[PDB]
């Protein structure tokens, strides 16, 4: 008394059951590591203007 | 007597102009002693975005369970 699985088999991704603990904190996952800080500030213009050699403005 | 007040001034204009344009200097010769402080000696930190070089974009990675379990 069995079935003839014509087309429904080998498809339709399922879920099963919670059986064992899910392996969080995977295979190594050592560090990120840390990023470098940014600047937000306040966009002011040039302090006296382009300051190159003589170049007042 | 009638030469100065007809033409020009003494220690009220040519003094305190020397005091005026010598305050455009200490914000010029000292900010030029901060570029050498920062640009040449940044150096191995790379904190401020001047030596920032592109490496890779991690957005284009995939995370699907691709069809070999040990990869």
């Amino acid at each position: 008394g069995w079935v003839r699985p014509d087309l429904g088999d080998l498809s339709k991704v399922t879920k099963v059951k919670t059986d064992r603990p899910l392996p969080e904190n995977p295979y190594h996952s050592r560090a990120r590591p840390e990023p470098n800080p940014e600047v937000e500030g306040d966009l002011k213009p040039a302090r006296h203007g382009s300051r190159l050699f003589f170049w007042t403005m | 007597r009638w030469i100065a007040r007809t033409f020009f001034d003494g220690p009220e204009k040519n003094y305190e102009r020397t005091m005026a344009i010598l305050q455009i200097e200490a914000e010029k010769a000292e900010l030029r002693l901060k570029e050498l402080e920062v640009r040449r000696l940044m150096r191995a930190r790379g904190d401020g975005p001047w030596f920032h070089y592109p490496t890779i974009d991690k957005e284009l990675i995939d995370h699907s369970p691709k069809a070999t379990p040990d990869n």
